[PDB]
C-alpha cells in the first residue's frame, strides 16, 4: 500500500539475565569459553561489532536503534548532574550579580588528606575548583536568575534519561522495527530536517523572544537579579514587555498581516558585539534561530514520501553523470541503504568537521555573555572542540575503509564513481605524496632557515617582517572586505561579523574582549604549516581506504580482513599493512596536526589580542607581542612559549592550582610508558612471560586461563592509547594553569 | 618514525612512486639500476636506534656544557 | 619448446641460504636493467617497441604476448611426462586388446580430451577404455 | 630463494598446500603417515616468504619450515 | 562520451589515455622537444637543452643570495651558477658511465656511451653560456618606455 | 536471581566491588587516624 | 703563508673530496665485475 | 578474449616487457562481474578469456575468486620477452592440494624439526644446519 509505512515485529527478544551470566555470548568463537588470556581482551573488542555477531541487517539495525537510546540516556544523565552540580555546588548566584569579579566554580572537593588546598577562594563567600565549560554564561543567557530553576532542570534531566532508557528496551525487546522501516530515507530526512532540526530552532526563538531577552536586557541594565519579574510574569503581562519592547503592544497583529517591520524591536541585524557584556545580541540570534528555522521547515519538504510530490534521491544521484566520469553517481544510493558503515563515515566525517567550525566561529564571535573576557573557558572550549573535531574526523576514514573491505560489491559497482576512483589509485596517492613532500620541505624549511641564520649572525637574511616578508595578501584583502561589507556589500547589518576583521576595540571590565587580529609574515609561515599537517593526514587516510582490499604487494589483502596484524616477513616485510594499520598512523598526525593549531591559538590570542586597555587607549597585551618575531624560529616557540608559558604549572606546589602540576607530570609518564608498547614486539615479551610463569609452576600453582602476552594489533592500540591521552593530557593541564593565573 | 611505523606502510607508497616516475616524460629517460624497495624490519629498527641514540648524546651534550659554561664560566 | 629456457639464467645459487632455480628457474634469462625513453625515430630496449609520435610512452606498448594456438602447445610439452606415466600405469594393468603406448593415448585423449586424460585415474582409464 | 623443508612429522592435511599464495607446495604420494600423503616443495623459486604455510601446520611443531634466504624479484614480491 | 580510455586500446597496461597525457596539445609540445625531437644530433639536443635551463637559474641566486645586496651580487650569482652546472655535469658523466658502460657501437642513439657523453659536452657548453647571456642582460634592464 | 548473581560474580564486577570497599575502608582510616608516618 | 691554509683547504675537504668519494662508490656499486 | 575492462593505472609496467610477465586464462558459461587484483571491476565473456598480470600471485588470487564461480579450468602460463612460454599451474594437470601419483618428493628431512644438527658443529663449512 503506502511506499512509507511502519512495520515492527512484537516481543522479539526476552528479558532475562541468563545471558549476562554467559560472557561471550554474542560471538560463536568466543561463547565456546575462556582458554587463554586473549579472550578476555576479545570479548571487550568485539562487543559492539554487531556485523560479526550476525548476518542479518534487520538485526544488526535493531541493535544500533536502541544503543543509541542508551547513549542519549547517558547524555542526559550528565547534563542533569552539572546543572545540580550549579543548584548545589556553586556560586552562581554571587556571579550573577557580579560577574567581573567572582570566579566561576562548581565542584567542591571533601575535606580528606589535604586536597582541600584543591578547593580555592573562587569568590562569593564560596571554596571550589574553578570549572571552565561555560555554564554560567550560558544559564546567563537562558535568563535562569535563580537556583531554583537550575534544580528543575537537573529533575527534567533525570527523567528524561530515563525515558530514553525505557525506548531502549522496549524498541528492541517488545517492538522491534523491521528492516523496511529503517530503510526510509527520504522520510528521516524530511522528519529530521523539519521537525529535529526547524521545529526546534522555532520552539527556542520562543524561549529567547519571550524569556531570555526580556530578563537579560533588564539585568544589563542593572536590575538586581532579585528584582527582575518570574518568567512567566513575562509570559502572561503583555504591557510588562511592551515596555522593555515597544511592539508587543501591537501584538501578533503584524504577523498574520505583512507587517513583519513592526518586530524590528526585538527581531535586528546589528552584528557586532553588546558593549556590556562582550556578547553577541540577543535580539540578532533570535532572529537568527528564527531565519533558520524557516529553512530548515523548507527544506523537510523535498523528498517524496506517500503524497506524489518530492523527489527521490535515487533519480537525482543517477541523473548526475558525464564525460569524464562514466556512470556517474549510480550506484550510491544502494551502498548508503545497505550499508551503516558507508553512513556513518560521511556523518562522522561531517560531524568532526562542524566542531572544528564550532571553535572557530565561537572565538571570533563570542556568542554568550562574559565569555570572551573569560579567557580560561574562550580557551577550553576552542582547543576542546577542536579535538574532538580530530578524531571524528579520522574515524569517518576509519569506517569507510570498514565498507569496502566488507560490505564492497564489484557487480554493484561497474563503472561508477567509486570503480573509476579505485582504477586510478595510483595516481591519486602518488600526486598527493608529491604535495605533501613540497608543502613540508618549503613550510617548515622557512622555520629551519631563520634558525641558522639567527644563530650565524645573519638576522638581515631571515624570512621575517623585517627581511625577506612573506605576507598573505589574499587574506589580507578578504579582511578588508568583510570589514567594508557592513553598509556595502551587506546594506541593511549595522557592524562588521566579527571584530577580528576589522574594527574598534571591545572592552569589558578593563579586559579586551576582542581586538582585530592582523596577519604577517608569521601568519603565513604557521597557516601554511597547518596545510602540510592535514594534508599528510589526509594522504595516510586516503591510502588506506583505496589500498583496504588489494595491493600490488598483497593482492588479496581483502580476505585477509581489515584488522589483521600482517601477511609476513615475506615480500620483504609486510608488517602493517591493514587499513586499521593507517588509522593507526593517521592519528599520530592528526594529533600533531592539531596540537600545532590549538598552540597557534593560544600564543597568537595572548600576544596580540587578550590583555588590559587602561581608560586611555593603551593596550598591554599579555605576552607583548612577542609573536611576530619570536615565533618565526623554532627556537622561539620552545623558548617565549613553552619555556615560559609553563612556569604556572611547575610553580602550582602549594596552591590550588596543584593538581594541573600533578597531573602534568602524571601525563608525561604515561606519554612515555606508552613508547614500550610502540617500540617492542609480542616475541619478548611471550618469552618473558613463560620464564614467569615457571615460577608458579615451580610453587605448584597456574592459572588454567593460560597467560599469554597481548596480540601484534592491540598491542599497537595500547600504546597509541596511552601515547595520546599522555600528550593531550599534559597541555590540558598546560593551558588550563596558564589560564587561570591569565583570567 | 622508523620505530613506531613498520614496512609495509612504505613499500606500498614506494610502489606508486616507481609508476609515476615510469610514467612521467622527460623524467622517463633516466632509469635506476637498483630496484627501489622499501627499508628492511631489522634494518629500519638499526635506523631507528641510531636516530634516537644520537640526538639523545647531542641534546644532553649541550645542555651540559652550554648551561655549566653560561653560569659559572 | 625450450624447457630449459627458464633454467638457463645467469642466476649461480650461493652456498647456504638459497633453494636455488627451483624447477623454473629463479630469475628471467633477459635483464631488466635497461636504458631509458628515447628520441623519435630510436629505439632503447633492444628489441623495444617503435614509440611513433609518443616515444614518451613506448614502454605501454605491448610486444609479449600469448598465442592460444602456441599455448596448447606448452601444456603439451610442459606435461609430456605426466602423460607418460599415466600411460604407462594403464598399460601395465593389462590392457584390453592393447596396441601400443602412442595409440592408447591417441585413442583415450580423443576422448575425454587431453586435460580430463591428465586428471584421471588408471582405474576411470581402463573403464573408458573397455570398448 | 627461500628454503622450505618438510620433516617426517607431516600427516598429509594438506592444509600447508592450501594456504601457499604462490603454489611452491604439492601433495606427494607417501607411506610414513596414515593419510598416505606428504607435502613437498618443488617449487620454492616462486616463494614470497608470507609463511602462511607454517600458520596452518597442525603438528607441535612445525613439519613445514621456512628458513628466508637471498632474495629476487619474485621473493620481493616486486610488480615492478 | 567518454575522455578517459585505456591506454594504446590495451585494457591491461598501467597506464590511461587522458586528455592530459594525450591530447593534441601534449603530443606537440612533447615531439617538439629538444629531448625528443626528431634530427637533433646528440650535441644539439644537449646544447638545447642547456641553454634553455641556464638562463633561469641565475636569478635565483643573483636575487636571494648572500651577496646580493652587493654591489658584486650579479657577479657573484653568475659564479654560483655555474657550480651548480659543474654539480649537475658531474652527475650526467657517473649516470653515463654506470648506465651505458665503456664500449658502445649503435651510435646515435641518445641511450649510448658515446651519444651520452656528447650531450652531457653540449649541455655544459650551453648552460655555461645561457648563464653570461644572462649576466649581460641583467647588467643593464631595458623600461621599453618611448 | 541465580543469573543475576552470577553476573554479580563476574570478575569484573567484584573486583571493583572489592576495591571500593578496600578504598573506602583506607580512606576512613585516615579520616580518623591520619598524617601519620609511622606507629607514632 | 701558513695562515692561509684553512681558506684554501677546508674549501677541499668539505667540497671537492666528499663529492669525488661519493661518485667513486656509485661508480663502483654500480659496476658489475 | 579479453573480458570487458575500461583500463586502471594498476597495470603492468616495463618489467613486463623486459624482464618477464604472466598470463591466465579460463572458460566461463556466463558472463558476470569479477573484481581484479589490480582494482577495479571487469566482465568476463561467455567463453574463452584471457589476462595478464606481473605477478603470479595476482594471478592466482584471480584463480581463488573464479572458484567462487565455479570456475576450475584455468591455466597459468609465464611468458619470457622473447616469447617463450612456460605453463605453470595447474602443472601436473592436477591442482596441487589432491595427490597425484607419479609426484616425487622434494627438500625433504626425515627427522622432527629438533633433529637438526648444532650450529657451532658445521662452522666455516658454508652450509647451514637446516641443509646439513
Ligand atoms: C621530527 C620527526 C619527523 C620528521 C622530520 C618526519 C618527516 C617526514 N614524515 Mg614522519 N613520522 C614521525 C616523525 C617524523 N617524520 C613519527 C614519529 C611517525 C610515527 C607516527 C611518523 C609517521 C609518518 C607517516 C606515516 C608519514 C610520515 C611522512 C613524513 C614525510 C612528510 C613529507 C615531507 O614533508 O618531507 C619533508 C621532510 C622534512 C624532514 C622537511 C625538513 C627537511 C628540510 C627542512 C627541507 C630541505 C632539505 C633538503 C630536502 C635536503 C637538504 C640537504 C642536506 C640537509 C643533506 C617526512 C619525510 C609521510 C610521508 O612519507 O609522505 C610524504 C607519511 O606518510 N611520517
Ligand atoms: C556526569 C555525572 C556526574 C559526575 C561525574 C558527578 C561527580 C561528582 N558528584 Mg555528582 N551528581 C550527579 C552526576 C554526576 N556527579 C547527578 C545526576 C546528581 C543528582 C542525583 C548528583 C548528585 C550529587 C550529590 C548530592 C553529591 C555529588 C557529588 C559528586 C562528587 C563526588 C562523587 C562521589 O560520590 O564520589 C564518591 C562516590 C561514591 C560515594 C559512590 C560509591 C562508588 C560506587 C559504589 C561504585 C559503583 C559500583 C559499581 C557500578 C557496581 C556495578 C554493579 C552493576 C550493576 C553495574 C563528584 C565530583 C558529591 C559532592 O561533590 O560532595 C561534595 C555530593 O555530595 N553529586
Ligand atoms: C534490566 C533490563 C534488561 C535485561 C534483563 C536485558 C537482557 C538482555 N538484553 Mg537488553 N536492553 C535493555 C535492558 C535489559 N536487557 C535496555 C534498557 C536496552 C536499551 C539500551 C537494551 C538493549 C539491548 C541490546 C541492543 C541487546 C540486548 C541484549 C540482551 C540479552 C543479552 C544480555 C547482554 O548482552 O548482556 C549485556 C550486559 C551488560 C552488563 C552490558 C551493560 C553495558 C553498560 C550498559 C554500558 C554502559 C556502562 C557505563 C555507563 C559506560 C562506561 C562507564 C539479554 C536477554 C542483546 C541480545 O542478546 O540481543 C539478542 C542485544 O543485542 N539488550
Ligand atoms: C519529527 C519527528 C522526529 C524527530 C524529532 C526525530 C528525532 C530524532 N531521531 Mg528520528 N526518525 C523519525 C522522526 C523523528 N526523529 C522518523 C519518521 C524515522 C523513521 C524514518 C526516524 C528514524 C530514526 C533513526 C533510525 C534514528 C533516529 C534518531 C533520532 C535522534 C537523533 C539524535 C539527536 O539529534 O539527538 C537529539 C535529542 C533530543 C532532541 C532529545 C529529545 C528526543 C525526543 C524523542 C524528542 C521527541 C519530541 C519531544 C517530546 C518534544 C515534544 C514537543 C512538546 C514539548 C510540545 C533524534 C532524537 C537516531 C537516534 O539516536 O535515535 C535514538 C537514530 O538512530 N531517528
Ligand atoms: C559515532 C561514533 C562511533 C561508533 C558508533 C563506532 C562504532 C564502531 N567502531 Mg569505531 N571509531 C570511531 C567512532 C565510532 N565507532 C572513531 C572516532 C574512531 C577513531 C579513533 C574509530 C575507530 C575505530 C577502529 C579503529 C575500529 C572501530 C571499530 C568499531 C566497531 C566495533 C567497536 C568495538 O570494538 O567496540 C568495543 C569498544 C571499545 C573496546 C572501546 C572501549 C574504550 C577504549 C578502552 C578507550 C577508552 C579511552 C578513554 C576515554 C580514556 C579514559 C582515560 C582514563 C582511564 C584516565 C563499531 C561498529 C572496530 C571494528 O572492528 O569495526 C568493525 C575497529 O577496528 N572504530
Ligand atoms: C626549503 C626552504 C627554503 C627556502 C625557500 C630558502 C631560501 C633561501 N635560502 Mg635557505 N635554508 C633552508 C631552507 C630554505 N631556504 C634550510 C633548511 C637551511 C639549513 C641547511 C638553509 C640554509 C641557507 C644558507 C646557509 C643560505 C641560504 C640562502 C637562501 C637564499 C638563497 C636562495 C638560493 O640560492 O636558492 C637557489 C635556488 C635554486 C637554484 C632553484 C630554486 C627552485 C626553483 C625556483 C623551482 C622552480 C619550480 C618550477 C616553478 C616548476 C614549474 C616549471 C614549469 C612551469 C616549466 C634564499 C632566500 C642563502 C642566503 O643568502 O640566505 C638568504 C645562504 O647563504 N639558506
Ligand atoms: C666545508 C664545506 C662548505 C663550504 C666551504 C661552503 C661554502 C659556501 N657555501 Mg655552503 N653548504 C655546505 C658546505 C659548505 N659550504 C653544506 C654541507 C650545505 C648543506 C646544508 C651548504 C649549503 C649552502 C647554501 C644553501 C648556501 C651555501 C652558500 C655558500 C657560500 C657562501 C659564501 C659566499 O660568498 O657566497 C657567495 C657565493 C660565491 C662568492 C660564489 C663562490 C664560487 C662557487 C662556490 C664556486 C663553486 C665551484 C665548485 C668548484 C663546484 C664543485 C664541483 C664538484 C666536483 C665538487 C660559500 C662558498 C651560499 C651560496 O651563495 O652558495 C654559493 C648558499 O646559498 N651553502
Ligand atoms: C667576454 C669577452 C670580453 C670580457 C671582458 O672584456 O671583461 C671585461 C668585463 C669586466 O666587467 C666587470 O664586471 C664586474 C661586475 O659588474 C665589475 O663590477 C666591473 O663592471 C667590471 O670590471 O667582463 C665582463 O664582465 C663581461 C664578460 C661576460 C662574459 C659572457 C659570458 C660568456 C660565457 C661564460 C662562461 C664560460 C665557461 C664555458 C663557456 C662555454
Ligand atoms: C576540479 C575540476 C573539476 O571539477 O572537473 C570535473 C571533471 C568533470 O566532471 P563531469 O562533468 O564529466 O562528471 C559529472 C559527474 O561527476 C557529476 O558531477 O571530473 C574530473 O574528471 C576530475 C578529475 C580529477 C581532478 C583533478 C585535480
Ligand atoms: C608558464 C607557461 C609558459 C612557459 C614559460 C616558460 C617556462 C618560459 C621559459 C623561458 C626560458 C627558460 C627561456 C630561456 C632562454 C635562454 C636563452 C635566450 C639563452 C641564450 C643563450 C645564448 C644566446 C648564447 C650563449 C652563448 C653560448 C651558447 C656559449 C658561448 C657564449 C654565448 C654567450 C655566445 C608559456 C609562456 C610558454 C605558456 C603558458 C605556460
Ligand atoms: C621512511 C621509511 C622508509 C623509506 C625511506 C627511504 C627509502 C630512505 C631513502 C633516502 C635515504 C637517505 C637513501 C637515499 C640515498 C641516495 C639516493 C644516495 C644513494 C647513493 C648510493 C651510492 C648509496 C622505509 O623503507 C621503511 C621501512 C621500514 C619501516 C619504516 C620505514 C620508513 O619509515
Ligand atoms: S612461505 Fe608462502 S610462498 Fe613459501 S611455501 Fe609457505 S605459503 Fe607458499
Amino acid at each position: 500500500s503506502k511506499n512509507v509505512q511502519v512495520f515492527v515485529e512484537k516481543d522479539a527478544v526476552e528479558t532475562s539475565f541468563a545471558k549476562w551470566a554467559q560472557p561471550g555470548h554474542f560471538s560463536r568463537t568466543l561463547a565456546k569459553g575462556p582458554k587463554t588470556t586473549t579472550w578476555i581482551w576479545n570479548l571487550h573488542a568485539d562487543a559492539h561489532d554487531f556485523d560479526s555477531q550476525t548476518s542479518s541487517l534487520e538485526e544488526v539495525s535493531r541493535k544500533i536503534f536502541s544503543a543509541h537510546f542508551g547513549q542519549l540516556a547517558i547524555i542526559f544523565l550528565w547534563i542533569s548532574g552539572m546543572h545540580f552540580h550549579g543548584a548545589y555546588f556553586s556560586n552562581y548566584s554571587a556571579w550573577l550579580t557580579d560577574p567581573i569579579s567572582i570566579k566561576q566554580s562548581s565542584q567542591v572537593v571533601w575535606p580528606i588528606v589535604g586536597q582541600e588546598i584543591l578547593n580555592a577562594d573562587v569568590g562569593g563567600n564560596f571554596q571550589g575548583i574553578q570549572t571552565t565549560s561555560g555554564w554560567f554564561q550560558m544559564w546567563r543567557a537562558e535568563g535562569i536568575t535563580s537556583e531554583v530553576e537550575l534544580y528543575w532542570t537537573a529533575i527534567g534531566g533525570l527523567a528524561m534519561s530515563a525515558i530514553m532508557l525505557f525506548a531502549g528496551w522496549f524498541h528492541y525487546h517488545k517492538a522491534a522495527p523491521k528492516l523496511e522501516w529503517f530503510q526510509n530515507a527520504e522520510s528521516m530526512m524530511n522528519h529530521h530536517l523539519a521537525g529535529l532540526l526547524g521545529l526546534g530552532c522555532l520552539s527556542w526563538s520562543g524561549h529567547q523572544i519571550h524569556i531570555a531577552l526580556p530578563i537579560n536586557k533588564l539585568l544589563d541594565a542593572g536590575v538586581s537579579p532579585q528584582e527582575i519579574p518570574l518568567p512567566h510574569e513575562f509570559l502572561i503581562n503583555r504591557d510588562l514587555m511592551a515596555q522593555l519592547y515597544p511592539s508587543f503592544s501591537k501584538g501578533l497583529a503584524p504577523f498574520f498581516g505583512g507587517n513583519w517591520g513592526e518586530y524590528s524591536d526585538f527581531l535586528t541585524f546589528k552584528g557586532g558585539l553588546n558593549p556590556v557584556t562582550g556578547g553577541l545580541w540577543l535580539s540578532d540570534i533570535a532572529h537568527h534561530h528564527l531565519a533558520l528555522s524557516v529553512l530548515f521547515i523548507i527544506a523537510g519538504h523535498m523528498y517524496r514520501t506517500n503524497w506524489g510530490i518530492g523527489h527521490n534521491m535515487k533519480e537525482i544521484l543517477e541523473a548526475h553523470k558525464g564525460p569524464f566520469t562514466g556512470e556517474g553517481h549510480k550506484g550510491l544510493y544502494e551502498i548508503l541503504t545497505t550499508s551503516w558503515h558507508a553512513q556513518l563515515a560521511i556523518n562522522l566525517a561531517m560531524m568532526g568537521s562542524l566542531s572544528i567550525i564550532v571553535a572557530h566561529h565561537m572565538y571570533a564571535m563570542p556568542p554568550y555573555p562574559y565569555l570572551a573576557t573569560d579567557y580560561a573557558t574562550q580557551l577550553s572550549l576552542f582547543t576542546h572542540h577542536m579535538w574532538i573535531g580530530g578524531f571524528c574526523v579520522v574515524g569517518g576514514a576509519a569506517h569507510g575503509a570498514i565498507f569496502m573491505v566488507r560490505d564492497y560489491t564489484p557487480a554493484n559497482n561497474y563503472n561508477n564513481l567509486l570503480d573509476r576512483v579505485l582504477r586510478h589509485r595510483d595516481a591519486i596517492i602518488s600526486h598527493l605524496n608529491w604535495v605533501c613532500i613540497f608543502l613540508g620541505c618549503h613550510a617548515f624549511g622557512f622555520y629551519i632557515h631563520n634558525d641558522t641564520m639567527r644563530a650565524l649572525g645573519r638576522p638581515q637574511d631571515m624570512f621575517s617582517d623585517k627581511a625577506i616578508q612573506l605576507q598573505p595578501i589574499f587574506a589580507q584583502w578578504i579582511q578588508n572586505i568583510h570589514l567594508l561589507a557592513p553598509g556595502t556589500t551587506a546594506p541593511n547589518a549595522l557592524a562588521t561579523t566579527s571584530y577580528a576583521f576589522g574594527g574598534d576595540v571591545i572592552e569589558v571590565g578593563g579586559k579586551i574582549a576582542m581586538m582585530p587580529i592582523k596577519l604577517g609574515t608569521a601568519d603565513f609561515m604557521v597557516h601554511h604549516i597547518h596545510a602540510f599537517t592535514i594534508h599528510v593526514t589526509v594522504l595516510i587516510l586516503l591510502k588506506g581506504v583505496l589500498y583496504a582490499r588489494s595491493s600490488k604487494l598483497i593482492p588479496d589483502k581483502a580476505n585477509l580482513g581489515f584488522r589483521f596484524p600482517c601477511d609476513g616477513p615475506g615480500r620483504g616485510g609486510t608488517c602493517q599493512s591493514s587499513s586499521w594499520d593507517h588509522v593507526f598512523l593517521g592519528l599520530f598526525w592528526m594529533y600533531n596536526s592539531i596540537s600545532v593549531v590549538i598552540f597557534h591559538f593560544s600564543w597568537k590570542m595572548q600576544s596580540d589580542v587578550w590583555g588590559t586597555i587602561t581608560p586611555d587607549g593603551a593596550i598591554s597585551h599579555i605576552t607583548g607581542g612577542n609573536f611576530a618575531q619570536s615565533s618565526i624560529t623554532i627556537n622561539g616557540w620552545l623558548r617565549d612559549f613553552l619555556w615560559s608559558q609553563a612556569s604556572q604549572v611547575i610553580q602550582s606546589y602549594g596552591s590550588a592550582s596543584s593538581a594541573y602540576g600533578l597531573i602534568f607530570l602524571g601525563a608525561h609518564f604515561i606519554w612515555a610508558f606508552s613508547l614500550m608498547f610502540l617500540f617492542s614486539g609480542r616475541g619478548y615479551w611471550q618469552e618473558l612471560i613463560e620464564s614467569i610463569v615457571w615460577a608458579h609452576n615451580k610453587l605448584n600453582f597456574a592459572p588454567t586461563i593460560q597467560p599469554r602476552a597481548l596480540s601484534i594489533t592491540q598491542g599497537r592500540a595500547v600504546g597509541l592509547a596511552h601515547y595520546l591521552l599522555g600528550g593531550i593530557g599534559t597541555t590540558w593541564a598546560f593551558f588550563l594553569a596558564r589560564a587561570i593565573s591569565i583570567t | 618514525m622508523f620505530l613506531i611505523s613498520w614496512r609495509g606502510y612504505w613499500q606500498e607508497l614506494i610502489e606508486t612512486l616507481v609508476w609515476a616516475h615510469e610514467r612521467t616524460p622527460l623524467a622517463n629517460l633516466i632509469r635506476w639500476r637498483d630496484k627501489p624497495v622499501a627499508l628492511s624490519i631489522v634494518q629500519a629498527r638499526l635506523v631507528g636506534l641510531v636516530h634516537f641514540s644520537v640526538g639523545y648524546i647531542l641534546t644532553y651534550a649541550a645542555f651540559v656544557i652550554a648551561s655549566t659554561s653560561g653560569k659559572f664560566a | 619448446v625450450d624447457l630449459d629456457y627458464g633454467m638457463k639464467n645467469s642466476y649461480v645459487p650461493a652456498t647456504g641460504g638459497d633453494g636455488g632455480q627451483g624447477q623454473f628457474g629463479a630469475q628471467s634469462p633477459n635483464d631488466w636493467r635497461v636504458a631509458g625513453t628515447s628520441p623519435v625515430g630510436e629505439t632503447s630496449y633492444a628489441g623495444a617497441a617503435d614509440g611513433g609520435e609518443e616515444p614518451w610512452f613506448a614502454e605501454a606498448i605491448s610486444t609479449v604476448s600469448l598465442d592460444l594456438q602456441k599455448a596448447d602447445e606448452t601444456l603439451k610439452a610442459f606435461t609430456k611426462d605426466a602423460a607418460a606415466f599415466k600411460i604407462e600405469e594403464f598399460a601395465a594393468e593389462k590392457p584390453y586388446g592393447f596396441t601400443s603406448s602412442d595409440a592408447a593415448m591417441e585413442e583415450l585423449v580423443g576422448k575425454l580430451g587431453y586435460s580430463k586424460f591428465l586428471e584421471m585415474s588408471t582405474k576411470q582409464l581402463m573403464k573408458t577404455w573397455g570398448t | 630463494s627461500h628454503t622450505v623443508k618438510i620433516y617426517d612429522t607431516c600427516i598429509g592435511c594438506t592444509q600447508c598446500v592450501r594456504a601457499c599464495p604462490t603454489d611452491v607446495l604439492e601433495m606427494v604420494p607417501w607411506d610414513g603417515c596414515k593419510s598416505g600423503q606428504i607435502a613437498s616443495s618443488p617449487r620454492v623459486e616462486d616463494c614470497v616468504g608470507c609463511k602462511r604455510c607454517e600458520t596452518a601446520c597442525p603438528t607441535d611443531f612445525l613439519s613445514v619450515r621456512v628458513y628466508l634466504g637471498a632474495e629476487t624479484t619474485r621473493s620481493l614480491g616486486l610488480a615492478y | 562520451a567518454n575522455f578517459i580510455k585505456p591506454y594504446n586500446d590495451d585494457p591491461f597496461v598501467g597506464h590511461l589515455a587522458t586528455p592530459i597525457t594525450s591530447s593534441s596539445l601534449t603530443r606537440a609540445l612533447l615531439k617538439n622537444l629538444p629531448a625528443y625531437r626528431f634530427g637533433l644530433t646528440p650535441l644539439l639536443r644537449g646544447l638545447e637543452i642547456g641553454l634553455a635551463h641556464g638562463y633561469f637559474l641565475i636569478g635565483p641566486f643573483a636575487q636571494l643570495g648572500p651577496l646580493r645586496n652587493s654591489d658584486i651580487g650579479l657577479l657573484a650569482g653568475f659564479l654560483s651558477t655555474i657550480g651548480l652546472i659543474l654539480i649537475l655535469t658531474l652527475g650526467l658523466t657517473i649516470y653515463g658511465a654506470a648506465a651505458f658502460g665503456q664500449e658502445k657501437s649503435n651510435g646515435s642513439e641518445l641511450q649510448t656511451k658515446k651519444s651520452w657523453d656528447q650531450f652531457k659536452g653540449g649541455f655544459f657548453v650551453g648552460a655555461c653560456g645561457s648563464a653570461g647571456f644572462a649576466f649581460i642582460c641583467l647588467s643593464s634592464i631595458p623600461t621599453f618606455a618611448l | 536471581m541465580n543469573d543475576f548473581q552470577k553476573y554479580l560474580s563476574t570478575a569484573p564486577v567484584l573486583l571493583t566491588l572489592w576495591m571500593t570497599f578496600t578504598a573506602g575502608f583506607i580512606i576512613e582510616v585516615n579520616r580518623f587516624f591520619p598524617d601519620m608516618l609511622g606507629l607514632y | 703563508a701558513a695562515s692561509f691554509l684553512p681558506s684554501i683547504l677546508v674549501p677541499l675537504v668539505g667540497l671537492i673530496f666528499p663529492a669525488f668519494s661519493m661518485a667513486l662508490f656509485f661508480l663502483y656499486v654500480q659496476t658489475d665485475d | 578474449p579479453f573480458p570487458t575492462f575500461g583500463g586502471s593505472t594498476g597495470g603492468w609496467l616495463r618489467a613486463a616487457e623486459v624482464e618477464e610477465k604472466y598470463a591466465i586464462t579460463w572458460t566461463s558459461t556466463k558472463e558476470q562481474i569479477f573484481e581484479m587484483p589490480t582494482g577495479g571491476a571487469a566482465i568476463m565473456r561467455n567463453g574463452e578469456n584471457l589476462l595478464y598480470l606481473a605477478r603470479k600471485e595476482q594471478c592466482l588470487a584471480l584463480s581463488t575468486q573464479l572458484r567462487t564461480f565455479k570456475i576450475n579450468d584455468y591455466k597459468i602460463y609465464r611468458i619470457f620477452p622473447s616469447g617463450e612460454v612456460q605453463y605453470l599451474h595447474p602443472k601436473d594437470g592436477v591442482f596441487p592440494e589432491k595427490v597425484n601419483p607419479g609426484r616425487t618428493s622434494v627438500n625433504s628431512r626425515g627427522f622432527s624439526i629438533g633433529k637438526n644438527p648444532n650450529p657451532a658443529s658445521i662452522k666455516f663449512s658454508g652450509i647451514t644446519t637446516y641443509e646439513s
